[PDB]
Parts: structure tokens; sequence; C-alpha cells
RNA sequence: GCAAAGAUCUAACGGAGAUAUACUCAACAUGCAACGUUGGAUACUGGAGCGGGGAAGGAUUUCGUGCCAACGGCACUCGUA
RNA sequence: GUGGGAUUGUGAAGGGAUCUCGCAGGUAUCGUGAGGGAAGUAUGGGGUAGUACGAGAGGAACUCCCAUGCCGUGCCUCUAGUUUCUGGGGUUUGUCGAACGGCAAGUGCCCCGAAGCCAUCGCACGGUGGUUCUCGGCUGAACGCCUCUAAGCCAGAAGCCAAUCCCAAGACCAGAUGCCCAC
RNA sequence: UACGUCCCUCUCCAAACGAGAGAACAUGCAUGGGCUGGCAUGAGCGGCAUGCUUCCCGGUGGGGCUCGCGUCCCGAGGCGCUGAACCUUGAGGCCUGAAACAUGCUCAGGGACAC
RNA sequence: UUAAUGAGAUUCCCUCUGUCCCGAGUUACUAUCUAGCGAAACGACAGUCAAGGGAACGGACUUGAAGGGCUAAGCGGGGA
RNA sequence: CGACGUCGCUUUUUGAUCCUUCGAUGUCGGCUCUUCCUAACCUAGCGCCGCAGAAGACGCUAAGGGUUGGAUUGUUCACCCACUGACAGGGAACGUGAGCUGGGUUUAGACCGUCGUGAGACAGGUUGGUUUUACCCUACUUAGCUGGAAAUUGCGAGAAAAAGAUUAUCCGUGCAAAGCGGACGUGGCGAGCGGUGGGUAGUACAUGGUACGCUCAUCACC
């Protein structure tokens, strides 16, 4: 299988590691969010940007 | 030990004779096996060399393959009566998930063990800049690492240690030495 | 760890579809024969008519029969090897081959395991493991010449088993020492209100029998127990990585890779020597010696004859959440850092 | 069984209470455990106090020197003995 | 015979007699298996098939595939739970003159958190032959004919017994074997 | 007499205590290094540069106080050195034997049975 | 009949939760091992079962079936 | 299916009796847990119907395996709502209180109705009302040490063993055959087969550790 990348974090997520997540209010091009680590889906649901967080790969690519 | 190996049994002249039989035993073994390796592996083929990796005792970082580590150690002999180390302990490591109330108290017992196994002393004390180090954060907060000064005195004749705080700014590569 | 593969399976739902299976790994460095043993049968059972050793014997071999073998006189089969290279001794092993011949039905082979071979070092022990070996098929005479063809030599796992075949694992459970019937036999908990505790069982027999029965759940010893364990698939039998390094690499991955996970197996090491990948679990802790036997149960379900093809084996960290597969993926995430260019600055200077 | 009231550690003095050995022997593997005082260290009470004084009740329990048979449900070289 | 001890209670030294005990096994592996325990059990879907049967209404089942419930025995790759690794960080009151380092609040409190343990909250596995009962038959008399019965035979139930699985020589194994000693 | 076994010692697949699996100068133990992972950017210093990053680039703050549009100070926070600092086997993760870890400690083991 | 009041008796709703489905993990003090110290209750004699008869529910009696000796931690069927 | 009659079984109902227990055998229900019975609800086989099919009825062997979640009530019993292949009936001191719980019943406080002049009464209603002890023997669950066949002694001898000068006076094969093939020599000295240890070559094995060819030296058997 392919491999998917975080939805906060954007680390590759490997087959048979993981969990994904249905919101209510779906978006209809991509229904389902991927989440390498309970500590990524955490910082997701306090609505924090990943921009911010340093060891994030938004965060690295904007200072680099 | 067994009734064939008692030194007060065998007696000192007797007992080294078998410890030399044993390692000439053990050698001729040894060097034979190194000459038929050095013949096989000149006389292979390089496909074949190449795919033999590290037996013909020719691997950097690999040991020696015909005999065990200690058996290479040189003996010096006998220590000093008079000697003096400096060691670092890793306390953390032996005070894991132990009662809070007890962190402290036990950590005295733990240094008194580990100088007097490598100094075959059962007389340890502890100095006043050693035992205030340990208390300085209470009972609980214990430090990780110390280091210490080990001194070796005689007064049969009797033996006992002095173990004192060595005052450091980081730990990192800092090993066992002999000081004077 | 665990795998992804394709099903071939007409009428399931995951028919031509990708799975994960999770799969166990064993280390199998190759055994030497040591013994030939025959047995005759009598109306109060199997009897055994004598053994053939082999001339040479190893030291692993020779240290199972001391308590201390460093310190010992080490004089195990000294005198049976002087006496079986002389003329009576050639006498005696023509006697009881001759004996086995004429009068065995059952034909088995003392072996023994290689721990210099296995350079693990958390596995202590080193005196070997022995065992007996049951030759089937053919006849006595044959049985009895492989037996002597397959005398002080090794023998490779590939030679017992095949890829796609299953086989019982026979081993001990882990020990848990003395533990309450809860966890011991699952019976219920007693309600919060209860006095004098609720991790028990309430009534333990009726007025008569004026006695306790061996039908009731008891507090004692609970694991360390042996089990059999029927009907476990071989999904792959791996070369040593001193000959093969490609071990965990696939006709779908290409990426070069060996079947040590980064880190290497926690509180094991690293497997340096044939390997056998099972699927599903099995009885016992790690570094804990185990033995597969040929199936008894008959093989002819369509899952115990389906070809297995994997695609994918998971090599990443067993060690927190894993997230990289190899060494160079984490080094292509993260690039240079602090040390590495310390390094590189002290290199040049 | 001797589990409420958080807790002791270290060195030096004192003491019969030790570093107490038949052979072998360098020391460990053959004298353990425990005590009072002083100096350091670490804690607790936390002013409705294991603070400083009185009534009722007790009547020498107060102080110094000595001593350790019995008593202080473990111990004592210490004690309201 | 040999080697050790010992005799009844009122002082010592020599002898004698008598009595009791020891005089061959020890240590380390691989196996046998009498006896005992004993376990797997149910439902649905596909197809058969809108078929057989039936005026019509209506309406099955076996070989063979695919799943699931209960029970049992394990396991920790994944997911979830648990933190006195008080691991890293943050934060309140007091406190060491301040920063640093911390400390107290019987684990101050909050977030994340490895290893280990663990969940029908996760994953793996759960076999084969006989002997019969009820009953259906074959060959057959008694009894002229007849008749599964009187002699004989066949097929045969989630029953019973054995195999597989667990403990296993007070079941006293003259089962095999390594080494030392005695003979 | 001899082979040997147990205790003291060391390790943990075992473990209430017994019992078990092992080792007997052994990468055995200790410390360090590297890996794998956890948290989330240490103390200190500094603001057009003896600071940082390449081989040319970047360089705050709502307000307030002095002295002469300037130049020095107070200020929660922010930026740079800095995916930095710290922790990582212990009731007990990996590497000294595929390719790309190092030093130190042992200097006649002690005792009892076998008898 | 009654506003206010009640450690009074009763029924329902929101919130909440290990009360439960269904249990799992951790901590201090115990139990457990050691040094010192050191009791009580109770105690005819004792202590493996099946059936029988018997003061109509036996450890002892009749006929059968088991049973080598000594110990550590638990347990609550019997000792009416 | 079966009236009028008639014969039996059971001790899971209530009566009848008063044999044991009053210097005491803890007493209703529920929870938990095990085991037994069959008069068979489901699951396995058969037979027969007034059995076209489908759905069912009435029997026989058979107790191996199953037999549920809730509202009201202290309940047992009952009734209703749902699920299911089915939601069968009973025993074990009316199994089970040093296993729990304490709602009911059944002390002392207090209210009501009826009865009584009254103190008081009521298998009438109501509210509140201490649940003690295991460290002994056995049973059961795990966990250690250790003798012993004349089951501790007698010297009291029995092999699921081999076959011969009475198991001695060789070995192998063969049918407990007919046969066949082998075996170190002359007191020391020679020969052969081997265990170790050196000197040397190559090969095998998973490749540091073992085997093998030649030669020399020792130690054993013959
Ligand atoms: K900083
Ligand atoms: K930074
Ligand atoms: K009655
Ligand atoms: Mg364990
Ligand atoms: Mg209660
Ligand atoms: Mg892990
Ligand atoms: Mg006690
Ligand atoms: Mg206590
Ligand atoms: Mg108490
Ligand atoms: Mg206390
Ligand atoms: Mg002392
Ligand atoms: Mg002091
Ligand atoms: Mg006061
Ligand atoms: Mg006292
Ligand atoms: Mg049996
Ligand atoms: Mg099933
Ligand atoms: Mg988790
Ligand atoms: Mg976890
Ligand atoms: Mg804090
Ligand atoms: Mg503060
Ligand atoms: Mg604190
Ligand atoms: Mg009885
Ligand atoms: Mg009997
Ligand atoms: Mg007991
Ligand atoms: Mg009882
Ligand atoms: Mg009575
Ligand atoms: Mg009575
Ligand atoms: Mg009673
Ligand atoms: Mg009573
Ligand atoms: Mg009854
Ligand atoms: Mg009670
Ligand atoms: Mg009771
Ligand atoms: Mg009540
Ligand atoms: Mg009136
Ligand atoms: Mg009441
Ligand atoms: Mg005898
Ligand atoms: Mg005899
Ligand atoms: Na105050
Ligand atoms: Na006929
Ligand atoms: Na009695």
């Amino acid at each position: 299988m392919r491999t998917i990348e975080c939805e906060f974090s954007h680390f590759a997520v490997h087959p048979g590691h993981g969990r994904r997540y249905v919101p209510f209010a779906f978006l209809s091009t991509k229904p389902v969010l991927t989440f390498s680590r309970p500590k990524c889906f955490a910082l997701y649901m306090r609505k924090k940007n990943p921009r911010f967080i340093p060891w994030t790969r938004t965060y690295r690519r904007i200072h680099r | 030990t067994r009734a064939g190996m008692k030194g007060k049994v065998l007696g000192k002249e007797k007992k080294a004779a078998i410890i030399d039989a044993r390692k000439k035993a053990a050698e001729s073994r040894k060097n034979r096996d190194d000459k038929r390796w050095k013949r096989v592996l000149a006389n292979m083929d390089e496909e074949k060399r190449k795919k033999f990796h590290g037996v013909g005792n020719t691997a950097k970082n690999s040991r020696v393959r015909g005999a065990t580590r200690a058996s290479l150690l040189k003996r010096t002999g006998r220590k000093p009566d008079a000697v003096s180390m400096e060691a670092t302990i890793h306390l953390s490591k032996l005070l894991k998930k132990k009662t809070f109330s007890k962190r402290a108290p036990l950590a005295i017992k733990r240094i008194k063990a580990f100088v007097g196994r490598l100094m075959k002393t059962k007389d340890n004390r502890i100095d006043a800049s050693l035992n205030t180090y340990i208390w300085h954060k209470g009972v609980k907060g214990v430090p990780g690492r110390v280091r210490v000064l080990i001194q070796r005195k005689s007064e049969h004749k009797h033996f006992y240690t002095v173990i004192s705080n060595v005052p450091v700014a980081s730990f990192k590569g800092l090993t066992t030495k002999t000081v004077e | 760890t665990h795998i992804v593969r394709d099903v071939d399976r007409p009428g399931s739902k995951v028919n031509k579809k990708e799975v994960v299976e999770p799969v166990t790994i064993l280390e199998a460095p190759p055994m030497v024969i040591v013994g030939i043993v025959g047995y005759r049968q009598t109306p109060v059972g199997l009897k055994t008519i004598g053994t053939v050793w082999a001339h040479h014997t190893s030291v692993e071999f020779r240290r199972r029969y001391y308590k201390n073998w460093k310190q010992s006189a080490q004089l195990a089969f000294s005198r049976q090897k002087q006496f079986a290279n002389t003329k009576e001794g050639k006498v005696a092993e023509a006697r009881t081959l001759n004996a086995f011949a004429k009068k065995a039905s059952v034909i088995r082979v003392i072996a023994h395991t290689q721990l210099r071979k296995l350079r693990n070092h958390r596995v202590g022990v080193k005196k070997a493991h022995v065992q007996e070996i049951q030759v089937n098929g053919g006849s006595v005479a044959a049985k009895i010449a492989l037996a002597k063809s397959l005398l002080e030599k090794e023998v490779r796992v590939d030679s017992v088993f095949q890829q796609s075949e299953a086989c019982d694992v026979c081993s001990v459970t882990k020990g848990h020492g003395t533990e309450g019937v809860v966890k011991r036999w699952g019976v219920a908990c007693l309600p919060r209100k209860t006095h004098r505790g609720l991790r028990k069982v309430a009534c333990i027999g009726a007025w008569h029998p004026a006695r306790v029965m061996y039908t009731v759940a008891r507090a004692g010893q609970h694991g360390y127990h042996h089990r059999t364990q029927l009907n476990k698939k071989i999904y792959q039998i791996g070369r040593s990585v001193a000959v093969e390094p490609n071990q965990a690499t696939t006709t779908y991955d290409l990426t070069a890779k060996t079947i040590t996970p980064m880190g290497g197996f926690v509180g094991y090491g690293t497997v340096r020597n044939d390997y056998v990948m099972l699927k599903g679990s099995v009885s016992g802790p790690r570094r804990r010696v185990m033995t597969l036997r040929r199936p008894m149960a008959p093989q002819t379900s369509r899952q115990l004859k389906e070809k297995i093809v994997l695609k994918f084996i998971d090599t990443s960290s067993k060690i927190g959440h894993g997230r990289f597969q190899t060494k160079k993926e984490k080094n292509q995430w993260f690039g240079p850092l602090k040390k590495d260019r310390i390094r590189r600055e002290e290199r040049l200077r």
C-alpha cells in the first residue's frame, strides 16, 4: 500500500500505523484525515496552527 | 571449589603446573589454526576471498578471532597497598521507583557496596563532602550521577577506604582513572 | 512485526485485496547430529535397544554433562572414544547396528544446538540443547542409511521445512508466579460492598459432599506451562545476513533492508543466522528455545493450501512510535545536525 | 503479632561491648548487630505549638555524683529506674 | 575378617570380655508410559432455486464455498488503557539576598510521555478412528407357506471407548547412556 | 582415594520463601562513545555589528525616563547562536562477527561434603 | 388547608460518573523473609472416602475403594 | 383424544405424627460457584400422522453441549416489553451468612384503624432500628526435602534378557539349520589397530573450530 502523510505534521505514515478520523463537517474532496501520533491529534483538536510548532514540516520549510 | 583444585590441598607449586598445562594446550590449538587459515586464504581466489569477510583476522575493529579477550590482557601484578582512583557512579539506575522517603539513605548504602566490591574492603568511610552532596536536595532529590575519589589505606593488616566528592561541571567524556 | 500481502481466496470479500498480518521471527542456526537410537515394541511399550555415538563431539555438547565446566577435569567421552577407535569397538558398533536393523521399528537421531553460531549477548547459556528427532518414511534399512549418512554433520532448517507449509510449535508459556482466581480462571468480581475483599469465589461448595472438589477455582501458579500450538503457517525462510543482506526486500518494495528493525529487537539484539517468519504468535517470551514439528492435523483446507507472496515487511523502530523504515530515510528527513557539523569541522581541522 | 502522629545520614570522641581465626593466607569470600556526647547535613512542630507560666489532682517525680540485677512489651554506656 | 565407637549411678591407672554401627555406590543426560484428567459447540449468508411439490396462494434440502456467536489456550507487531523512567516542559503559594540551581505543599497541579503489564477495546490457533443403542435390511428355520431371529451377517446417533492434548515410575522402568569408585 | 555436588559470589527467560534457568577470568562487570527513541529549543551574550548565515545575507517591542532630531537607560514579550539542552536500562533497549565502538577492573577463587 | 423551615418517608427529570457491560494499570502501609521480643481462644481421644444398618445425616462399627514419610504459603466444603 | 371405572409411581406441594436436637445445628430472598437427575425446550439420529410442499402433532435412543437482556414488587410465584436455535423441569441440610448483603419477618422508640373500663392486643397498615472469631485437624490449590520390593528386616534368590565343556572353552553370518568367512607372532624383541603432541599440503562444513593425507615422538591394547 502507498504511504500517506499526517494531517498535522506531514510525517510519513506506513501501512499498519496511525489512526483515521472522520469529522462531521466533512470536506468533499477529502473526507478522511490521517494522524500518525496521538500528540498530533491533540494539537489538531486544540486548533493550533502547524506553522508555529517547530518540529513540523510546515515550520521547517518556512524557516530554511 | 572442588577438592581437585583447592589451593591448600595441591600446594603453590602443583597449582601453577596445572595452569600452564591448560594454557599451552589452548595456545597450541590456537597457533595451528592461524597457520592453516593463512595458507587457505592466500591460496584462495579473489571471488571466494571477498566472500569470507573477516575469517582471516583481517577486518578492522573486529577483535582477535583466535583467542578470548582477557587472555591477551597483560597482568602487571599485585597492586600496592595504597592506591587512589576516580570513578563515576550512575546512581539513577540504582534508585528507580524506590520509595521517596528512603532515596538518600539508600544511596549511601549503594555507594559503600560499590566501592567495597572493587576494593575488597569492609570498612568504608564517607567523607563529609560526599555526604553533603548526596543530601543537598532533600531525601527525594538525589542527583543522577556522582564523581568520587577513592583512597585505600592500611593501618593481619587492616584495610579501609575514604570516599570523597569530586565537583565537576559535566559528566560527559569522563572515565575511570588512577591518580597519585 | 507485521507484513502486507495480497489474498487469493475466491468467494471472500477480501479476494484480490491487500491485508496486514502480524508475524513472529525465530532465529534458526544449524543443528548437529551426534547420535542414533532405535526402539523396539513390547507388550508394555517402546524400549530402547541402544545408541551409536559419533566419533567426535563438540565442547558445546560435552558441556551439558557438567555444572561447572571451566573448573572440571573435562573427561567426558574420553574413554568412549579410546575404546570405540579400537577393533573391539568396531565389533560393538556393528552388533548394535545389526540389532537396529533386525529388531527396531522406530529410529531417532540425537541432535544439539550451536550456541557459538548463535552469537547472542543476552542468551547467557553456553551448554547446548539436546533432543531426539524421529526419522519418518521408508523402511528401517533406509532410515538407518540416512541416519548414518547424517552423522557429525550440520543440518539446516530449509532441509526440514518448505516455505508455504504449516507446523506445530511446542514451547513453554511466560510465567507470572502466584495469581488469584480472577486472573487465573476468569471468575467474576464481587460487588463493592463485600466485606473481607471482593476478588474471590463466593461459594466453594455445597454442604454435601463434605469436601472441596477438584473443579473449583483456587489461587496458585499461573504461567510457565507446556503447549503444542497447532497449525502455524510459515511465511518466510530467510538466509543468513552474511550471505544475503537484502532479507526484507521484496519484488514490490525494492528498498535494501534487513530483517532487524531500527534499533534492534528489544531485549534480544540482532538476527545473525537463518530465520523463520511464522504467521501469528507463539507461546513464550523472547530468548527462549522452542520446537517446530511437522503437522499432525490434516492439511486440506484452502487456508492451509494457499501460497503466500509477501509485498511489504515492516522494519520501523519498536521503541516508541517508529516512523522511519531506514536510517537513510531518517537522514533524508533531518539533514545535517550539530553533531555532524562538529564532526566534519574536526575532520577538516 | 510488636503497621495512626512523615526521618534520619555522616565523622570524631567514650565504652568490655573489637579490626576478637586452628592450618593456609593480602585484603572480600571466617565477630554480626546495636549505644551516649559533640560538630556538620536533612527534616518536623508552625503561636488554637512535642513553646512559657497556673488551678484541680499527684507528693520528691526537682538537682549533682555513681550504677546497669530487675523495670522503661526492641535496645541502651541512657532514664520520671 | 576389617574399621570405628560404647558399656550401671561411689577416686584414679592398666588389661579382658561383651554390645552396636560401617564395609558400595555416587553424580549428569536422553527416553518409556501403566494410571488419572480431558473440549469444542452453535447460527447465518452464497449456490442449489422461485427449482422439487402444488389448480393456485405458496414454497424446501444435501455435496461445496464465505462469515459470525459462545467457550478454550496463548500473544503484544498495530490501536486503546495505565507512569514513582516524578523522563522533558509549563504553572501557583512559600523559601534559600537576586540570577542559576532548586527545595516544601506525605507524587502541589497541568500537557506530552518510553519500557513493562494489559483489552472480545487489539491479534493468532482450536484434528482422527472404532464399538454400539433406537431403527432399516440380507440370508433363513421353527410352522405346510411365511417371517430382519431362533444360529449367522450388513449399514448405522451430538451416545461410549481409543488416538491427538495435560500430569506422569509408591507403576518402585533387568529402558539406553557419560564419568569416577568398588570388584 | 577419585569423579564430582552444594554454600559464599555474579546474571534474569524463574521467583512470597524454597525451587528454576545460567555463568565460573567471561565484552563478565563498570564508565564513556555512537544508535534508536522522549520532550520541544538550555544557561549566557547580543541588535546595522570582533553577532549569525553563505562564500553574500540578515538584524524587534506597547509605552516611559534623562542629557543634548540626536544619544544613552527602564520594559512583559520576540529574534540569533539552537530540532538546541536534558534523559535513554534500571525488575534489568541496541552496537566490540554483513557493509557503512573504546578504555578500566580481576593477579593460586574461598568454605563444606563426597570420606 | 397552609407560605417559610427539615441529617424526616416517597416518585420523576437535567448534569455526572468504574454502580454495571468487564475489567486493567500504579502508589503508601501490611501480609511475605530476617534480628530482638513474644501471647490468647481452644484442647475426652483423634482426624481419607462410598454404601449399609443404627437414637431415622459416622472419624471409629459391617462390606468394599484409597493411603510412603516430613514440610512452606493460602483457602473457607466439613469438624451437625 | 377419551367419559363411567380401575391399578400404580414420585417426594420438587400441603397435611398427619412427635423419633433426634431446648448447658443453642444462625432463619426468607437475592448475588457468586460447582456438581448431579430426566418426566427432552433447542442441538444429533430414527418411526408415524387426519404428513402434497411449507409449517406442525405424537413417539423411541439419547443428559455430550446450551437454555438470555429489562419495567413493577423484599419477594418465591406472577405479568408485560424485547432478543433468540431455545429462552425445559428439578436435587445437593427447602446447596451455599467465620462467603457477602440485610429489603422482608421478629425486641426495645413512635403514629393510625379496630378491640378492651384499663394496663394492653391484632398470622392489620406505617417509619427507625450493632451481622463477632481461623494461627488447629482434614479437604482443595500451588510449592520443597527424602527413603523404600520380606514395601525400612532374611543371608527369603522369580529379567516381557541371552543360549551351553551345566551358559565355562573365542567373533560374524545363517532358520535354536545345512554351511560359510575371520582371528598378531617368536622371555624380551618385532608387527597391527588406536589416543595425545609436535612438523608439514589441500579440501569439506555456516566461515576461529573441528575433521581428514604424509612424517616424527610418546602412551595403551593385542
Ligand atoms: K538560550
Ligand atoms: K532554536
Ligand atoms: K411430607
Ligand atoms: Mg519474568
Ligand atoms: Mg458491610
Ligand atoms: Mg514498542
Ligand atoms: Mg511473625
Ligand atoms: Mg512490623
Ligand atoms: Mg496491627
Ligand atoms: Mg508511623
Ligand atoms: Mg562491627
Ligand atoms: Mg549527630
Ligand atoms: Mg502550647
Ligand atoms: Mg525491653
Ligand atoms: Mg487415558
Ligand atoms: Mg467456531
Ligand atoms: Mg499508547
Ligand atoms: Mg504502553
Ligand atoms: Mg514544578
Ligand atoms: Mg517559586
Ligand atoms: Mg518538590
Ligand atoms: Mg461416609
Ligand atoms: Mg484399596
Ligand atoms: Mg497449613
Ligand atoms: Mg469450615
Ligand atoms: Mg432446641
Ligand atoms: Mg449441642
Ligand atoms: Mg455450623
Ligand atoms: Mg454453634
Ligand atoms: Mg426437598
Ligand atoms: Mg454471618
Ligand atoms: Mg457456611
Ligand atoms: Mg431490615
Ligand atoms: Mg375505647
Ligand atoms: Mg423496617
Ligand atoms: Mg529390603
Ligand atoms: Mg535378597
Ligand atoms: Na500566628
Ligand atoms: Na426371507
Ligand atoms: Na465426630
